[PDB]
């Protein structure tokens, strides 16, 4: 009551969609429970109840009943969607943001998830592995306590152990290196 | 020529600032201009500029010549909305005359400095500078004088977030200092008072530019910054997303919105995570996302003392502040870095208006000369004074450890706390069974025979809890059903407390 | 000491006493020398900024009498963090020897005549100029240039008659220093 | 040329304001200066003078002429006590531009105006003005609404 | 008790006060009920109670008894004060 609030009268929301390697043109309205959709031309009708929090969300696409999953959100516009139980990564940016973002720099930065280091200092109680041995993703590797508690490091990729840097009974500080992966 | 074209081609330039050229130049680095920026942070259409036909009135230095007469005085203030919310804005133009500030430029601040004040509506500046404007020498730094004290004034009455997108340097460098939250963008944004040249010129040390005041050094090791962003858009689109979890004044409560998350379900996962092994650590994040709504969490400096975490996130739709340990991390102890951290976010909570849930899990402080000669004391003492003369709601669960002064350090309840509860796998002590026991029967026989029969009667919630130290003994999965009762009752708390010029935190 | 420079420790220990005597309604007295801030990364790893962020805040929310000399050296932003006048104070006096600058004559002139000639002959000329107290007097930072002997009296006439102030300030369920 | 003889050369010319030849005028007319209105009004020796060496900052016009260059920019403003009772003062100097209103002369005003507000003391004001300074145009218009 | 009241240190008073046609030069203390004046060099010791009020002022001059009255005074330095029967004029 102190400060009235005026909701945006946006009437058509138009968004630049991009999937796989390719950018589509949507506009979208809301006409209540149904959005209509132009996808690069072609008009779709999304009628549903639009529930944000269920883990299901049912909706009815031109007639066609589909269930969907919504399994993450960014602010970025990053979604991510199962549909038909494969997952699809898709970046929805609204134009004003789409046309701006082409003068960001393409920087690239190193994936080093074969190295494995030290995450908290003290002494190496246990080792899973040996060179050699398979490595799941989120597999125990190492084991290291300290201040009365095991800190388990655990593996961020698959495949085969290359060399076990540090042994159990070593001491070890804060980013020593503990495994390395193939 | 008659004053329509004369105005028509003052609103040109305004909007070229620093010239075409300039702007060119400033999307080859990666960067969007100050114009660009507001038009992706606020609702489309909102924006109001104010004062655009403002320019310098100095005339040393050659300041009178025309090639210098930049409308707006590398600043663009004005007005707008974020999702319908009144929200107040300026940004710093780095392509007019570096983004330096001058006496004129201060002023454009202040002026949406105080507007926002007294309508009670946030200010969001976004921030890149190279420093004070040497030409007109003195009047900068009264600008800086007269930014300062609107910053000192609005604490407390109205959210001040500043995100950098840019360099920083010279006196400019202290406002983030005074606002509430400060972000930047990955290797784009840095905050320092002097430039490497200096250091090397001073000192016999060798330093870049990143490695001074870059992005990462702020948000992973000094502490300064809460949180960098990828890029410009990115930076911007998470801004929109925190910007609606505050309120617009001090004198509002927190902001509640449509929600559909139901409030009395239960989350079975939460009656495993926690091992009945007492040296297993495990996330505590695994169970602050499972209780908020839907699941969504805002971390706050995710790679700056990793041993506590605060952040945002609601429940039943009401915003909510969640302090926690993390076990993961240092056996979960409390330092000197995790109560900087923790104090400030409890403070900044307390003042507008939003709850706060506790999760405990803390052994104690870590030892060390390194914790003991950077005043540990000094600096625990924070924290403990933020939750002790907070006001607002608090609810706190302990879901293992509390020994030592750690419990009371972690809102317990004899801190005007509200509600109070444990998880079968918490234990409050003084100190662990060993401790304690070797201390007690210090030179006695079968000490381990007693041992046995302390940990039977004393390893365990039930001898605080019988005293009052704990309402209730919850079941896990029902944790976030009796968080939403509290929260949706404490909402019409209101204590005195005796009157003070103002509070005397121990710093 | 370290030329009188401010950084973390200084900081800490200025704005917790700052406040103390603030809350229990003491007037403060400032000496200003102070020629800019330590520099270098044992600074800029430990948070010089935010720790800096103390001392201007614990001044300018103050509402005791404030009474600042300036007996030497104010250069750059440690001239508002020493409680300048433009943070609500009450007198700002000078000695003949102050000089207030953004930064020093080396500084200011070399970055003002970048790539010129002659920069040593304009240095000069900018020198005599503003390498003095009266650049910021006249504009209004300072009230008087006193003779050092009188500052006693000066400052014994202000504080009997600051003793009486009384000021408003918005109202705030609490104060929110930046930590 | 030390800055102890800058500074002492200022005063001289303060205490002169408008010139000799100025006061001698003053005098022949009937007049007091504006310096021996506030000698006569407050105690002896309680009058304590601000913001002495203030001068405008204005360029144009020829303004940035050494011949303008006026310490006090045309008001004297400072505060002393009467029967020993606090009191704030200030007196416009008709001697210097004929006593016109510049920003800066109204800033050195509303300075005196806050301070006897915060601690609660009278001000007395001795007027004596030709109106607003043309020479700076709008400046001395917003001089006067913050007097106002 | 807000605004502490400072009493001047005036130990001399030095007056100019006109007469018919003539200035005379008179310096004068107090110290407690007698003031110490010296007229043109002349010294003069007045001791009185200083009642402001009455109609009838009683000061002993030099050990010389004199009643006065005084009749009007004005901010400006005009006084007409009753000496010996006659209305006297002083600036
Ligand atoms: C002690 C104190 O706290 S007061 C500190 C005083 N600060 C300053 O005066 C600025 C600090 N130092 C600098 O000038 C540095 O160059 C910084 C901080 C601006 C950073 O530099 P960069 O980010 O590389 O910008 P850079 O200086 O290259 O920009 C060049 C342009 O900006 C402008 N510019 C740069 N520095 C300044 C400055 N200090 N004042 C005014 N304009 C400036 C110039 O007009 C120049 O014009 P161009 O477009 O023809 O090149
Ligand atoms: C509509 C409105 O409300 S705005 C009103 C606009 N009116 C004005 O500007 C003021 C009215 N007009 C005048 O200027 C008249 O001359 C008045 C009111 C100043 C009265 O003039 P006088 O009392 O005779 O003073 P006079 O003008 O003779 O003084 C002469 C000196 O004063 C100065 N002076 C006089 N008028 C002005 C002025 N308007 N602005 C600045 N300086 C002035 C001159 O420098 C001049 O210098 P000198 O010493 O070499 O002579
Ligand atoms: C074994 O050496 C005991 C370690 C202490 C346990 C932890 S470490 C820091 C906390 N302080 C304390 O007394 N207990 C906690
Ligand atoms: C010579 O190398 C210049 C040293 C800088 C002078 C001092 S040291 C720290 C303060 N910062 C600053 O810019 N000036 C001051």
């Amino acid at each position: 009551s102190r400060m009235p609030v005026i909701k945006p009268d946006i009437a058509n929301w138009e968004l630049s969609v991009k999937l796989h390697d390719k950018v589509h043109t949507v506009v979208a309205s809301n006409n209540g429970s149904v959005f209509s959709v132009e996808v690069d031309g072609s008009k779709l009708n999304v009628t549903s109840t639009w529930n944000l929090a269920s883990p299901l969300l049912s909706v009815s696409v031109d007639g066609t009943q589909r269930t969907v999953q919504c399994l993450s959100r960014e602010a970025g516009g990053n979604m991510s969607i199962q549909f038909l139980g494969t997952v699809y990564k898709v970046n929805i940016l609204t134009r004003l943001a789409a046309e701006l973002n082409k003068f960001m720099l393409e920087k690239v930065t190193e994936d080093t998830s074969s190295v494995l280091r030290s995450p908290m200092p003290g002494v190496v109680v246990a080792v899973s592995v040996k060179p050699g041995d398979a490595v799941a993703e989120g597999q125990e590797i190492c084991v290291i306590e300290a201040m009365k508690m095991q800190n388990s490091m655990t593996a961020g990729k698959t495949g085969t152990v290359k060399s076990v840097h540090c042994q159990a009974g070593d001491t070890v500080g804060e980013g020593d290196l503990l495994v390395e992966l193939e | 020529t008659s004053v329509n074209e004369r105005i028509e081609n003052k609103r040109r330039t305004a909007l070229l600032g620093g010239g075409q050229r300039r702007i060119d130049a400033q999307h080859k680095r990666g960067k969007l201009t100050a114009r660009e920026r507001i038009s992706l942070l606020l609702d489309p259409g909102s924006f109001v500029e104010s004062d655009m036909f403002v320019e310098h009135r100095c005339a040393d230095f050659g300041m009178a010549a025309d090639k210098n007469k930049f409308p707006g005085d590398s600043v663009v203030t004005g007005r707008g909305r974020i999702n319908g919310r009144l929200v107040y804005v300026f940004s710093q133009d780095f392509t007019v005359f570096g983004g330096s500030l001058s006496g004129a430029h201060a002023q454009k601040i202040c002026k949406i400095m105080d507007q926002a004040i007294t309508v009670g509506a946030p200010v969001i500046g976004l921030n890149d500078s190279g420093g004070a404007r040497i030409q007109e020498g003195v009047e900068s730094l009264a600008g800086y004088a007269d930014i300062f004290l609107r910053n000192v004034t609005a604490s407390g009455v109205i959210p001040q977030i500043s995100l950098i997108m840019g360099p920083c340097a010279g006196g400019a460098v202290y406002s983030p200092a005074l606002t509430d939250f400060t972000f930047m963008v990955k290797d784009t944004s840095y905050l320092f008072i002097t430039g490497p040249d200096v250091v090397k010129s001073v000192t016999n040390e060798d330093v870049t530019q990143e490695e001074l005041g870059g992005a990462k050094t702020h948000t992973t090791m000094s502490g300064v910054a809460h949180r960098a962003f990828e890029n410009d858009v990115d930076a911007l689109c998470n801004l929109r997303d925190f910007f609606n979890y505050l309120p617009l004044s001090s004198q509002d409560p927190a902001p509640v919105r449509e929600c559909h998350d139901p409030s009395d379900r239960l989350v079975p996962e939460l009656d495993t995570i926690v091992p009945l092994e007492s040296t297993k650590a495990y996330n505590m994040v695994d169970i602050i996302h499972s209780v908020v709504d839907e699941r969504e969490f805002f971390e706050i400096m995710p790679n700056y003392a990793k041993n506590i975490i605060v952040g945002f996130a609601r429940m039943n739709g009401r915003t909510v502040g969640i302090v926690g340990n993390q076990p993961k991390v240092a056996s979960g102890c409390l330092d000197i870095n995790s109560s900087v951290k923790g104090a400030r976010f409890v403070r900044f909570c307390d003042a507008f208006n939003i709850p706060l849930i506790t999760f405990v899990d803390v052994p104690g402080f870590l030892p060390g000369t390194a914790q003991e000669y950077g005043g540990i004391i000094r600096h625990g003492a924070k924290l403990l004074y933020a939750f002790a003369e907070a006001t607002v709601p608090k609810v706190t669960v302990i879901t293992r450890k509390a020994y030592g002064g750690a419990y009371d350090v972690m809102s317990s309840k004899h801190l005007c706390g509200d509600t109070n509860y444990a998880w079968p796998t918490a234990e409050i002590a003084v100190m662990g069974a060993k401790g304690a026991v070797e201390i007690i029967f210090k030179g006695h026989e079968n000490v381990e025979a007693a041992q046995a029969e302390y940990i039977e009667k004393f390893a365990n919630p039930f001898p605080a809890a019988v005293r009052g130290f704990v309402d209730d003994i919850i079941q896990p999965s029902s944790t976030r059903a009796r968080i939403c009762c509290d929260l949706d009752v404490l909402a019409s708390k209101k204590v005195q407390r005796p009157w003070r010029k103002h509070a005397n935190i121990p710093l």
